[PDB]
RNA sequence: GGCCCCAUGGUGUAAUGGUUAGCACUCUGGACUUUGAAUCCAGCGAUCCGAGUUCAAAUCUCGGUGGGACC
């Protein structure tokens, strides 16, 4: 609500605002992924990014006239993960010159390879639309889609493969119906996939499908016994680490944290030596005003404090680092002030000794 | 993450087959093996070491009586109990060993380039001498014939908006898919003078064609689960293994641990699991064979062993067991046959819980990765720290002493024993390096090991499994093809009267027992050693053995405990006061002192107080075992 | 003053002596981290009241309620 003159003035003023903004995310493409643009975005408080992968095969890119290489995507992933942002990929099933088995294999590869192991996932099925070259290609009767049952089976198989840490955000496009030459009838697909996977008796483990909010609103199940869980893997050379509180018996989840060791090669010198970055932290549920304490529910019981102290202990001992840095939203900084965290550049930081 | 361990082997020499072996097949149900010789067929059961039937197409007339042709292919058939056979002259014949019903079933006006059999035994497919392919039904009725070198990428096409190696044989190669629906040919291109590959469907429609790639090899092997087809290629400085898809495009590869232009390579073999893969190398002016493994898109050379190229000891051929994925057969020109087996394991370590560090070791290449878990947790690949070695290691083991289970032993390929002690060594030998824990400024305060000894042997695998009962006493097992039995060994420590990194350990004694000792284990707290015989018999051997102390394991009533099956592993436990035994099989079957208790178990563990299990029904549970 | 006629979802309506009143407008929810409103899917609504009869009643009877035209 304060008129400003530059970016920095607005930043300083929004620091003390009460709306309490917590971040922004932007789309991009790997061409604009050099450290210059990353430093630029550091000045904006952005947190997550969109790229658009569309494949796992280089040939397809030139086939699709994408105009770049999958390699550049891979180094963009590595560099961004080293910096400390989050990333969401776009997957593009049923493409020209792609068999169904090709789709299955590439989707399996998307998680089997330590090269990618991404965090955010979005899927968009092919949709032939007038105006594009593909419109004439299909019109020439040379690009054919699948039957709806095939798409249902494809999605059902895919959902069985998602690693637990990955979270799906959306399925299918939102294009108006009377425009697509191959648009499926169903505006709803996740439900059809759920029916199919009930038929096959195999379950999915997506984050969105195991948080308290969705699980309660769709099945009315109350957590009873919540405990901790720890896991780790390797991605883009990183020693990633994932922490959570959740109730396993109903497989319902409440709180999560993503923390890793920084790579040996880095762009931000502030991370040089004895530094471990915590990419993100979050507890799901519903909005609770910062002054309000307990409308029953699970958003202010001190849960985050335990995760912070345990992550700090792990970084001090297992990582063997010497200083902890973290990205944060513009308002959220004050939160870390309560724990004795001080600012440095755009990064909140605490000494470890 | 695991590492393979050799379980048991079976060697058989001195086969009196006329002439020399040419090829062979296996009799699955019968348990015997076929033989392709220069004169006729021979069948023998290994454990019998007795030939069953003999024939001679030389005696009949088809096979050159002087001896000039060879058996292109022999393939066992079970429906009719009669084995088909192919002739270098281009003659397909069928016979049964039961009554010698040999009779020509067909021929071509050329030689049989190669004989291929459908994986389901449904169909056959052969190559002629005039560069064409002949497809026929189950009973040799010619389905069709087509010329090999047509001009198209294949029916499966794309929609859109320098020469062969000198050591190449030019022999075409073909393979099936794992589903019996696609097959790939790898004829050398006569036009470009290079190698080319095409793939066809079950219908015999030209599906796809390979792509121009330099340095292509003659080898080829389809992954049994499909979607992957192996090949070899040499690059200006390195020999590598590449993969192909059913689309016939290059995808993925991994290099070799050898130098540029050193050795010749043969084709590639898949286990039944479609998991393990085996590679055959020829010493180019000491052949070898290696077992690779992929994990998390990382390739681990989990095993390897070599051989001499001296004629009789020069190897003839080999084959994966099409039933057990971890069983191998092999035969060499000295008219000798040999069998091998492995099984999985994890190689953990247990000592005094206060002092133990829950260290875990994994083997790859000529190096060992170690991760200590009492303080750290790292997701494979990477590790806490690694130890290097000159040439590839085979298997390792930790010390079995309590409050000391933090020092291990290493067995290199050339009978070398490496000792690494994690004592408070002031200076660290360069062999020790730190993995993810290290970095620019990152620092930890753990205890690292150091090189201690590099011992040798004091009188191809002369010894079997290796165990380290105590700091100075190691144990191993041998075999005997005649009169099947095993021998224990007593390699004590020879004192250091030389370069203090050396010293040859000699056999104090050679304890010999009859039968195959498939497994063995011991307990440090009890200081007792018990083995499992191939029969499932359980025999405690007094490791002290003032005079060859042997005693079959006794039940609560003081009577033998004969396990109903061969266990994949063994274990000792302290249930109440009982020193009962623990074991299981690959069939999820669990038994305790010859009492079956469950059939859903997929894994288990115990650290001195509690037994933990992994049900196939997706569950775990603990028990206070005291 | 009687004769007749009517009383079903919030409204517009089918149905009828027996295991379930079916539609229609309307409203509500999910797909949806682009949508209260769109597309689909899913869901919540009921026989005027009291007496009778009938094994059994919304449909047969009477009474009441309220409403609708008759001299
Ligand atoms: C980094 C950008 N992303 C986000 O912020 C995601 C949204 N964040 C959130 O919803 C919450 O901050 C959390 C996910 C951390 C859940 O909150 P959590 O349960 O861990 O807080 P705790 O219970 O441990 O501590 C409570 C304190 O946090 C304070 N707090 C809550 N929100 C904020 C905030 N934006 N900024 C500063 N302090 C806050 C509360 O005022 C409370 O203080 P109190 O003593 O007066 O009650
Ligand atoms: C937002 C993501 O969806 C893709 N995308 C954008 N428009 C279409 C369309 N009509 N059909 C398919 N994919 C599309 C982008 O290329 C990106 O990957
Ligand atoms: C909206 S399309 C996806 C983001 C961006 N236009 C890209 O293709 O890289």
């Amino acid at each position: 609500g304060h008129t400003s003159n530059n970016i920095y003035e607005a930043v300083k003023y929004s620091e003390r605002s009460l709306t309490k903004c917590i971040g922004i995310t932007i789309e991009t493409r790997p061409d604009y992924c050099m450290k210059r643009h990353l430093s630029d975005m550091l000045t904006y408080g952005c947190t997550r990014l969109e790229i658009g992968v569309q494949s796992v095969y280089e040939d397809v890119a030139r086939d699709t006239n994408r105009g770049h290489t999958v390699k550049a995507v891979c180094e963009s992933f590595h560099l961004a993960k080293d910096s400390g942002f989050k990333v969401v990929a776009h997957m593009m099933p049923d493409l020209p010159n792609v068999g169904l088995e090709r789709d299955i294999e590439q989707f399996t590869e998307f998680f089997e390879n330590p090269a990618f192991r991404p965090d955010g996932l979005k899927l968009y099925p092919t949709l032939v639309i007038r105006g594009t070259g593909l419109y004439e290609l299909w019109k020439s009767g040379r690009y054919k889609s699948y039957s709806p049952s095939d798409l249902v089976e494809l999605v059902a198989r895919i959902l069985a493969l998602v690693p637990p840490w990955t979270r799906v955000y959306r399925v299918q496009r939102d294009i108006p119906m009377p425009l697509v030459s191959s648009g499926v009838e169903h505006g709803n697909l996740r439900e059809l996939a759920l029916a199919r996977m009930k038929d096959l008796g195999i379950q999915c483990r997506d984050v969105r499908t195991r948080e308290v909010g969705i699980q309660e609103i769709h099945h009315k199940v109350r957590p009873y016994q919540v405990e901790l869980v720890r896991r780790d893997y390797v991605a883009n050379g990183g020693w990633e680490t994932f922490l959570s509180y959740e109730d396993p018996d109903q497989d319902i989840l409440i709180g999560l944290l993503r923390l890793r060791k920084c790579s040996e090669e880095t762009f931000r010198f502030e991370l040089g030596g004895g530094v471990s970055i915590v990419r993100e932290l979050h507890v799901y549920g519903s909005v609770v005003p910062v002054s309000s304490r307990d409308p029953t529910k699970f958003q202010h019981q001190g849960f985050g404090m335990l995760l912070m102290e345990e992550a700090e202990r792990i970084a001090r001992e297992e990582h063997g680092s010497g200083k902890i840095a973290v990205i944060s939203g513009v308002g959220t900084r004050n939160y870390y002030r309560k724990i004795g965290y001080r600012l440095q550049g755009p990064y909140m930081v605490k000494m470890l000794k | 993450m695991r590492n393979l361990k050799l379980f048991r082997t079976l060697e058989f020499r001195d086969i009196q087959g006329p002439g020399n072996p040419q090829c062979f097949s296996l009799r699955t149900e019968q348990g015997t093996v076929l033989i392709g010789s220069e004169h006729g067929l021979i069948e023998v059961d290994p454990v019998s070491r007795e030939v069953k039937n003999e024939v001679s197409l030389v005696a009949e007339g088809f096979l050159p009586e002087d001896g000039s042709g060879r058996i292109v292919g022999v393939q066992d058939l079970l429906d009719q109990e009669s084995v088909c056979v192919a002739t270098a002259s281009g003659d397909v014949i069928l016979c049964s060993l039961s009554t010698q019903q040999l009779e020509c079933v067909g021929s071509v006006a050329s030689g049989i380039s190669v004989m291929s059999w459908s994986p389901d035994q449904e169909l056959v497919l052969l190559a002629t001498g005039q560069q064409t392919l002949i497809m026929m039904t189950k009973d040799f009725e010619p389905i069709l014939e087509q010329q090999i070198h047509q001009d198209d990428f294949g029916e499966s096409k794309f929609i859109t908006v320098e020469s062969a190696l000198p050591w190449d044989d030019h022999r075409p190669q073909v393979t099936w898919r794992g589903d019996g629906q696609f097959f790939a040919v790898s004829v050398v291109c006569p036009e470009t003078g290079a190698r080319k590959v095409r793939v066809w469907n079950r219908e015999f429609a030209l599906q796809s064609t390979s792509e121009p790639v330099a340095g292509l090899g003659p080898a080829l092997a389809w992954k049994p689960s499909g979607s992957l087809i192996a090949s070899t290629q040499d690059k200006p400085n390195q020999q590598d293994i590449v993969f192909f898809e059913k689309n016939g495009l290059l995808h993925g590869h991994f290099t070799l641990p050898f130098l540029k232009d050193e050795v010749k390579v043969n084709d590639l073999l898949w286990n039944a699991d479609s998991s393990v893969l085996a590679v055959w190398l020829e010493d180019l002016q000491k052949t070898c064979v290696q077992l690779w493994t992929v994990g998390n898109y990382h390739w681990y050379l989990k095993q390897s062993l070599s051989f001499s190229t001296c004629g009789k000891s020069k190897i003839v051929s080999l084959m994966w067991d099409p039933v057990t994925p971890y069983r191998l057969h092999v035969l060499c020109q000295g008219w000798h046959y040999l069998a091998y087996d492995w099984h999985w394991t994890t190689d953990r370590s247990v000592g005094d819980n206060s002092s133990d560090l829950s260290n875990v070791a994994v083997i790859d290449g000529n190096r060992v990765l170690v991760t200590v878990f009492r303080q750290t947790v790292v997701p494979p690949p990477m590790c806490t720290y690694q130890l290097l070695f000159p040439h590839p290691v085979n298997q390792v083991t930790f010390l079995a002493h309590p409050q000391k289970s933090n020092d291990l032993a290493v067995l290199d390929a050339s009978n070398q024993i490496s000792v690494y002690k994690c004592g408070d060594c002031p200076s660290a030998d360069p062999t020790v390096k730190l993995g993810a824990v290290g970095g620019s400024g990152f620092k930890v305060c753990l205890r690292t090991p150091h090189l201690e000894k590099r011992y040798k042997i004091q009188f191809p695998l002369k010894l079997g499994l290796l165990t380290w009962i105590e700091e100075d006493v190691f144990l191993a097992v041998s075999h005997s093809e005649f009169s099947p039995r095993s021998v224990i060994h007593h390699l004590t420590a020879a004192s250091s009267e030389m370069d203090e990194e050396h010293g040859q350990l000699n056999v104090s004694s050679s304890a010999a027992v009859d039968g195959v000792i498939i497994s063995l284990c011991c307990n440090s707290k009890t200081k007792s050693v018990v083995l499992q015989l191939a029969d499932g018999q359980i025999f405690k051997y007094l490791w002290e053995s003032p005079s060859l102390a042997i005693k079959p394991w006794k039940n609560s009533g003081g009577f033998p405990v004969r396990f109903p099956y061969p266990c994949t592993q063994t274990e000792l436990a302290m249930i109440g006061e009982e020193e009962c035994v623990l074991g299981l099989t690959d069939r999820c079957r669990f038994f305790i002192n010859d009492i079956e208790v469950a059939s859903n178990i997929t894994s288990f563990a115990v650290y001195d107080e509690f037994l933990l299990l992994t049900t196939h029904s997706h569950t775990c549970q603990c028990f206070c075992l005291r």
